């Protein structure tokens, strides 16, 4: 082996730490989770992946509430996804008690990428293997949609994709007018969006999860509902079709 | 293949195995063999003394000891792991007798050995390494004669008829063959003398055994020289 | 700032050849207030054991609740339901655990015992123990057990047969002594329950006393 | 000699720190490039923005920070340690504001995080996160004033510096321009850095491909020069040279 | 809290036969004086369930931000699981009595309000930690003078409707205003039923004077 | 002491009188009660001044961290409830009453008042100090929703004045601060811009 | 690997972490255990293994609080600590809040605290694989928790050695579920059990575990003769 | 299932669950798995290949055997 990637509390001979590298790595090896910020919310899709016909509809949820306001969408290990989840959901709630107001997700987001950042910086613990996505909408602050990974950056986005297909999602979003689009209509292009990266012949099965956070939702993150879900995943479909011919 | 793998007490096997638990039930095997019965009358525990030389007087060796005036503890392994459990299971009877004024189960007291034995490398309990020292509890409770088995693992278990030690293998065969449940206390002590004559090396005669019963009645009672002779007369 | 309220009460317990009655007035105030007129006083530990909590009752719940969370974890660790001596015996460890902080509660532990006949026990706030064979406690336990005394020991009558009480005349027994408790003691009164303890089960049975 | 490299706290038999210099190699991982130059009144922070895809909120990558209200810094090297060493500055700022009741000195900020940052390098217990912070203020007795706090402890002040892959490069452009009248205006500073830059990348830049903050003696505040401003900078400094 | 510096008053919970209504003045007083009045003293636990406090209302701040807290993060995980009145009223009676016990009590005496599975609930969590389900509660000053009425109205119609239990709390109310040195005439009814809780802001009484000229 | 705060549209006008008294003998009679927070949000102090000096460092190094962090302005509502998580904390030990008035983009024009204790009410005008009662009583009858910053500053002013006349802990100059987007304008009545009767 | 598996704190050049895997096999060294659930129970099986024929057979079965019991399969320490932890959650609910604690929250706490081995070297994740059935007021639910931390609500599940055969069962004729009286849950779960059993053995009272939860029914453990009227009512092969 | 194609390999099997157990054997291993599997199978009288001759396949190409581990639940 190279030598210098036991423990991430060691440089090899070029200033890379190889153990963050390997949890990036591991998160590139999971299912695909995308977010677009429209105009007045955010959008979250998921396309998790029914391993087993025994587990019931909604087993291992990647879309945690983080907050009343604050959605998370996770890719990567779920044991390490719903650890951070909680992590989160702590720093709220001591935001909340402390100061008295929701956390802004900026600063959320900046937390929780120090918090993986102190788990990357020793030897006596691994870096979280997942990355996540962090979304909110506010009346005075806005839609906001952040993502952070394991080596613990909080880049804000526009639209974002993290997992196995994340090159081509975030090709198939580029061409998206998200900055004028609804969120009644980019929820639709979530799905078609996950629909087409989803890969049939690989994956098996399959469960479209949605989430958003907006303005039609008074800044209150929730699963988006049946029939919307439904809907959405209909047009998916009749697009794949489209698409096909 | 097993050097990365049971270096440590908390490192699994690619197969899921803890080597260093295998490694303490190995070490189990080094000490003396020692014969516990069950039977509706009580329960019987014998066990081959190994008396190295003489000087050394018999009661510096105990593998039965008395746990409360109603268990008693047969051991094989290392003499200081026997003694650590011991008095866990000793300071723990006591504890449930003074709390609830009460004897504690055999089983009870099992498991809280087998309770203490866990603990390898868990870091809130300090030990280290599994025990590497099997135990068999037999006692009399509410429900009558019982008989229990605890190993380095800290898994426990009743047994109608056990054998641990170095002739383990070899004489839970023959516990299998000879044991029956419609058994009096007397034909299951002659039969784990019989059992113990077979697999000691040495000849069965007055010292180099140890044995002891716990009946439905009188405590925990240690066979001295003048019952052991009686009994070996005509084993 | 007192950290204790009486809260007032009154339990009986009366043991027996094979019953044990454990019996509570319902009344429960803060001083003055008659407040609640609910909640009696008498909790079903197992079905073969109920505890009777007087005084303080936010200590009562809270003992309570101990002795309910004591006994699931009894029952996980030994894998058999608490005899009532025991159960008397823990709840007197347990009492003594806060010596220095006392939990102001008068406990009387009534059941069946191994043997299958009635037991009492009755505890002071420190953790005292005693196996009696019938004992009152709370605000009218003081004109209470003098007429169990009486009654049930024979006490002071020379010449008269020491026949063993039946399960009706201990429930009449206990119906007249709340009676008079309910007269004499202001704290006392506005129903009264009743747990008879015997091999079937425990028994609920409500009288009602004075509403005043 | 490699076998005294895998640990931050072994001497190698001529007494180097292999781990240290490993962590500047990592500072020299981000791509990114940073410059700093001090004039008679303000002092100056340019550094290289990369925003590779369409997606990415321009609005929130950057590398420049307010450390305090008159301290800026640049930071150069891993996102996640620059962030980290930027939430200590601050906190080690706010911790010094309120024991002493007066504004941090840049140079003891400096020393602040450089003495963090060698004890890392002594004991073993962390990585010494791999970035280089540039900070630059107006200290009222001194005048403007720009400093590194690299991750091994050393923090010396500076006439004007570099840091990220082409520190070298940006050395010598600025040793070359410095030694001629180093005395240097508002306008004549931001000149310098840009085009050290632009002539270390081998590139012209866009209004939007550099970030600017500047702290001047007049306006002794943290500021980040808007896009109208660096544009304004750009054609008019390009015009007139 | 050893010494409580701003107190409430006496809060009153009624049960409703299809809910529960609580009612309670706005009045925040330091000693003899109004100080604040504009304060509402009844809290909106979740969708089923409603407390009102008749303390420092320091403390009755601090436990509605806890169990607002403890409620966030429920909902938060929403798994279909909701916390219960009777829930609620066991969590605040162990913090109350965990707090006596540590000898720094929260000096409030409150009265949760609930209505769930078509089942009406209120208790009485008082500063030390004592813990009631009673049909109907009259926390503080106002038990005297109380308590009698809804006990009596209660014994001779044990079911109460909407209209009778909104009139009985106004008359409640309206006698503690009469004779509460700490009162005020302006007071929140807050009322839980199957189809949630609705705090009916700042009312007030038609106090009569002339009764006694 | 006695301190106030009145909220007009837009803004807030902060008041306190400038008198420290250590029992009958006035330590300090030009004492700057008014306090500020961060830039806009300020604090008036009342009760023991060695733990309202110390509450108001502290939650000034808080509100500053805070605000640096977030690169946001902060808002009142932090401020003030920062101010009641350590007064409610550390009831027994600070004998504190506070009010935190100032302006933020979202909610411009806020008062809060934590008294002794740890409560959290915002109020149109809030009043704290020990000569507090009197002027409390006048201002009940004196205020009137929709006043300007002029009207303000005079209610203010008189406010203040009274309190210093009828009490004997109140009494020096008399400090006011404007609080408005434009910024914070602080001015003193010093002996014969204040009221003489009313 | 060889050096990439010593321990849980090294990811492998993979983006693969090995030792949290060699957990997930040592749950395979139990023994078979199949939970299902209709709309109103929930039923876990367990084919208890014997030491010897003089000594009992291992119990896989275990009693948390009143609405939860537990089937295990791995490591019987990490069985216990987990079991322990579990009860004293359970304990810990229903004395703050009078109430029972959620499944669904249960298996949360079993996951987070399962889960923190797996991060940081002062331990080994815990090599034991659960089988959680419970009835709280939203419904009856069967849960699976693995070493690795990581937890799956299941219509219906199984764990141990020889398990595949249990699952495809469990997968061909869970349509049938749900509308199941109690009896025919139980026969089902006992049918999943000998299609893991090898062919020459059979599922007898003496190693047979039945433990049912369900609306009005406590969690209960039939053991022994306890199990009689389910194998005497089950068809034969 | 290309060397399992012409055998008697029940239809209840599941090749991902056997992939899945694999951990870095090569085709040559799989070959060999599919083979012990027949003769596993081929013992014990079994007219078809099963799942757990399957099992008993890898556990025999990687030469290491299953035991009743008395430390396991």
């Amino acid at each position: 082996g190279t030598g210098y990637d036991l423990s991430a509390s060691t440089f090899s001979p070029d200033g890379r730490v190889f153990q963050v590298e390997y949890a990036m790595k591991a998160v590139e090896n999971s299912s695909t989770a995308i977010g677009i910020r429209c105009k007045d919310g955010v959008v979250f899709g998921v396309e998790k992946l029914v391993l087993s016909k025994l587990y019931e509809e909604g087993s291992n949820k990647r879309l945690f509430n983080v907050d009343r306001h604050v959605g998370m969408a996770v890719a990567g290990l779920l044991a390490d996804a719903r650890s951070l989840a909680d992590i989160a959901r702590e720093e709220a709630s001591n935001f909340r008690s402390n100061f008295g107001y929701n956390i802004p997700l900026k600063h959320l987001a900046d937390r929780v990428a120090m918090y993986v950042h102190a788990y990357t910086l020793y030897s006596a613990v691994r870096p979280f293997g997942c990355s996540f996505m962090l979304g909110s909408y506010s009346v005075n602050d806005g839609a906001q949609l952040y993502m952070i990974d394991p080596s613990g950056v909080s880049y804000g986005y526009w639209g974002c994709a993290i997992g196995k297909a994340r090159q081509a999602a975030k090709t198939e979003i580029e061409k998206l007018q998200m900055k004028e689009m609804t969120c009644r209509d980019i929820v639709k292009e979530v799905a078609k969006i996950i629909y087409i990266v989803h890969d049939e012949v690989k994956d098996k099965a399959f469960e479209l999860e949605l989430s958003w956070v907006g303005e039609l939702t008074n800044g209150r993150h929730e699963i988006v509902p049946k029939d919307i879900r439904e809907e959405a995943e209909k047009y998916a479909k009749e697009s794949l079709k489209e698409e096909d011919e | 293949t097993r050097s990365e793998y049971d270096r440590g007490v908390n490192t699994f096997s690619p197969e899921g195995r803890l080597f260093q638990v295998e490694y303490a039930i190995e070490a189990i095997k080094l000490g003396s063999t020692a014969i516990g019965i069950q039977t509706s009358e009580g329960v019987c525990l014998a066990v081959e003394k190994r008396i190295t030389s003489p000087l050394m007087e018999p009661s510096s060796i105990e593998k039965i000891v008395e746990i409360d005036a109603h268990i008693g503890c047969a051991m094989s392994g290392l003499i200081a792991d026997a003694k650590t459990l011991i008095d866990k299971a000793r300071v723990e009877t006591q504890n449930h007798w003074f709390t609830y004024n009460e004897t504690m189960t055999v089983e009870s007291v099992t498991q809280a050995v087998s309770n203490l034995a866990l603990q390898f490398g868990e870091e809130d309990a300090a030990m280290s390494r599994p025990f590497g020292v099997a135990l068999l509890f037999g006692g009399v409770d509410e429900k009558g004669p019982q008989l229990f088995h605890m190993d380095p693992s800290g898994t426990f278990v009743q047994c109608d008829a056990r054998a641990i030690g170095s002739a383990s293998e070899g004489a839970q065969s023959s516990l299998q063959e000879v044991y029956h449940k419609s058994m009096t206390l007397k034909e299951a002590i002659k039969s784990s003398l019989i059992i113990l004559k077979q697999v000691m090396e040495e000849k069965l005669n007055a010292t180099n055994i140890e044995l002891a019963t716990v009946q439905p009645g009188q405590n925990f009672h240690m066979f001295t020289k003048e019952e052991l002779e009686e009994v070996i007369k005509d084993i | 700032f007192s950290p204790y309220v009486f809260n007032g009460g009154t339990i009986l317990a009366i043991a027996g050849e094979d019953f044990a009655i454990v019996a509570s007035d319902t009344r429960l105030s803060e001083g003055f207030s008659i407040h609640t007129r609910d909640s009696p006083k008498c909790y079903k530990l197992t079905d073969k054991t109920v505890i009777g909590c007087s005084g303080f009752h936010g200590d009562c719940l809270t003992l309570t609740k101990i002795i309910e969370a004591r006994l699931k974890m009894y029952k996980h660790s030994n894998n058999k339901a608490m005899t009532t001596g025991a159960i008397a015996a823990m709840l007197s460890t347990i009492l003594y655990s806060r010596r220095f902080f006392p939990y102001y509660v008068y406990n009387i532990i009534g059941g069946l015992d191994e043997e299958g006949k009635g037991a009492v026990y009755s505890f002071d706030p420190v953790g005292s123990y005693q196996r009696d064979s019938f004992k009152a406690g709370g605000s009218a336990s003081a004109m209470l057990q003098p007429l169990l005394d009486n009654q049930v020991g024979f006490k002071n009558m020379q010449n008269v047969e020491h026949v063993p009480l039946s399960l009706d005349r201990a429930m009449r027994l206990v119906k007249d002594v709340f009676i008079s408790a309910a007269e004499r003691d202001v704290y006392t009164g506005d129903a009264l329950r009743i747990c008879i303890v015997t091999k079937e089960g425990i028994r609920e049975e409500t009288v009602s006393l004075r509403k005043d | 000699s490699a076998g005294f490299d895998r640990h931050i706290t072994i001497f190698s038999p001529e007494g180097r720190l292999y781990q240290v210099e490993y962590a500047f190699k990592a500072i020299n991982q981000g791509g990114l490039t940073s410059v700093a130059v001090r004039g008679k009144d303000c002092a100056v922070i340019v550094t290289q923005k990369k925003v590779p895809d369409k997606l990415l909120d321009s609005s929130t990558v950057t590398h420049l920070f307010k450390i305090t209200e008159n301290i800026g810094c640049v930071m150069t090297g891993m996102t996640a340690d620059s962030r980290s060493q930027v939430q200590r500055a601050r906190y080690e700022a706010a911790n010094w504001k309120y024991k002493y009741g007066y504004e941090i000195p840049v140079d003891m900020l400096c020393k602040r995080i450089a003495d963090i940052s060698q004890v890392y390098t002594q004991n073993a217990e962390m990585r010494p996160l791999g970035c280089c912070m540039i900070l630059i203020g107006i200290d009222e007795e001194q005048g403007p004033q720009v400093y590194k706090c690299d991750p091994a402890g050393y923090y010396c002040g500076f006439k004007a510096t570099a840091a990220g892959v082409k520190q070298t490069e940006s050395t010598s452009f600025l040793e070359k321009k410095v030694k001629k009248k180093f005395d240097w205006t508002f306008e004549q500073t931001v000149e310098t850095a840009i085009t050290c830059l632009s002539t270390v990348l081998s590139i012209d830049f866009k209004p939007s491909e550099i970030e600017v903050g500047v702290v001047t003696v007049e306006n002794p505040k943290f500021r980040i020069l808007t896009e109208a401003e660096i544009d304004a900078h750009l054609v008019a400094l390009a015009e007139r040279d | 809290t050893q010494n409580p510096m701003v107190t409430g008053t006496s809060v009153l919970g009624v049960k409703f036969e299809g809910g529960v209504v609580i009612a309670a003045d706005m009045l925040g007083s330091y000693g003899s004086l109004a100080r604040f009045r504009n304060i509402s003293r009844i809290m909106r636990v979740n969708n089923s369930t409603m407390l009102g406090a008749s303390g420092d209302y320091a403390d009755f701040q601090y436990l509605k931000q806890v169990l607002g807290q403890m409620v966030i993060d429920e909902e938060l995980l929403g798994d279909g699981h909701s916390y219960s009145p009777r829930a609620i009223h066991s969590w605040l009676t162990r913090a109350m009595y965990s707090r006596r016990s540590k000898m720094n009590p929260l000096w409030n005496t409150m009265v949760i309000g609930g209505y769930a599975d078509g089942e009406s609930f209120l208790g009485y969590v008082d500063m030390l930690g004592v813990a009631y389900e009673a049909p109907s509660l009259a926390t503080g000053y106002g038990a005297y003078l109380a308590q009698p009425l809804l006990r009596e109205v209660l014994e001779k119609q044990p079911v109460l409707s909407q209209t009778e239990a909104r009139d009985l709390v106004e008359r409640c109310m309206r006698v503690l205003y009469y004779r509460d040195a700490r009162s005020y005439n302006r007071f929140q009814i807050a009322t839980v039923t199957e189809k949630g809780v609705e705090i009916e802001g700042p009312l007030s009484t038609e106090t009569n004077w002339d009764i006694a000229h | 002491t006695t301190i106030m705060a009145v909220q007009f549209d837009g803004g807030v006008v902060l008041g306190a009188d400038s008198r420290t008294t250590t029992g009958s003998y006035i330590a300090n009679r030009v004492t700057d009660k008014l306090t500020p927070i961060h830039d806009r949000i300020f604090c008036c102090r009342s009760g023991s001044a060695a733990d309202t000096q110390a509450v108001a460092d502290a939650v000034t190094y808080q509100l500053g961290f805070h605000s640096i962090e977030l690169n946001e302005p902060p808002l009142v509502h932090t401020a003030a409830s920062l101010f009641k998580e350590m007064c409610y904390r550390y009831r027994e030990d600070l004998m504190a009453g506070i009010i935190i008035a100032g302006w933020d983009p979202q909610e411009g024009g806020q008062v809060y008042s934590v008294p002794m204790g740890g409560m959290m009410v915002r109020q149109s005008f809030a009043i704290g100090g020990s000569g507090s009662s009197y002027i409390y009583g006048y201002v009940d009858a004196t205020y009137r929703e929709g006043m300007t910053k002029e009207e303000c500053l005079q209610f203010t002013a008189n406010a203040l004045a009274l309190a210093m006349e009828r009490d004997g802990s109140s009494g020096g100059v008399i400090r006011l601060a404007a609080i408005a987007e434009s910024g914070v304008e602080r001015q003193v009545l010093l002996g014969d811009q204040i009221p003489k009767f009313a | 690997r060889n050096q990439y598996d010593n321990d849980v704190t090294v990811w492998s050049p993979q983006g693969r972490i090995h030792q949290i895997e060699y957990a997930m096999e040592a749950v395979k060294q139990g023994s078979a255990t199949v939970g299902l659930k209709s709309k109103t129970h929930a039923v876990l099986v367990a084919l208890k293994r014997a030491q010897s024929e003089l000594a009992a057979h291992q119990k896989k079965i275990l009693h948390v609080d009143n609405h939860i019991g537990i089937s295990i399969a791995g490591l019987t320490a990490d069985a216990r600590l987990l079991c322990n932890f579990m009860r004293q959650e359970c304990l810990d609910s229903r004395f703050v809040f009078d109430r029972p604690l959620p499944v669904s929250r249960l298996v949360s706490l079993i996951g987070s605290k399962t889960q923190i081995p797996t991060q940081r070297y002062g331990r080994r994740p815990y090599g034991v694989g659960l089988l959680i059935a419970g009835y709280d007021d939203m419904g009856p639910h069967i849960f699976q928790t693995c070493p690795s931390a990581n937890y799956f609500d299941c219509r219906a599940m199984s764990i141990g050695a020889r398990s595949q055969s249990a699952r495809t069962y469990l997968e061909r004729h869970m349509s049938e579920f749900m509308e199941c009286n109690l009896n025919e849950l139980v026969k089902h779960g006992l049918r999943a059990l000998r299609e893991t059993l090898p062919a020459e053995q059979d599922l007898t009272t003496k190693n047979v575990s039945i433990g049912i939860v369900g609306k009005d029914l406590e969690f209960t453990i039939y053991d022994d003769d306890d199990v009689s009227p389910f194998l005497e009512g089950l068809e034969e092969r | 299932q290309i060397h399992s194609r012409k055998m008697n390999v029940s239809p209840d099997v599941n090749y991902e669950e056997l992939a899945r157990c694999t951990d870095d054997f090569n085709g040559a291993q799989c070959k060999a798995v599919c083979v012990e599997a027949g003769m596993i199978a081929l013992r014990r009288g079994a007219t078809e290949l099963t799942h757990e001759d399957y099992m008993e396949g890898i556990l025999e190409v990687q030469a290491k055997k299953k035991a009743n581990l008395q430390y396991y639940a």
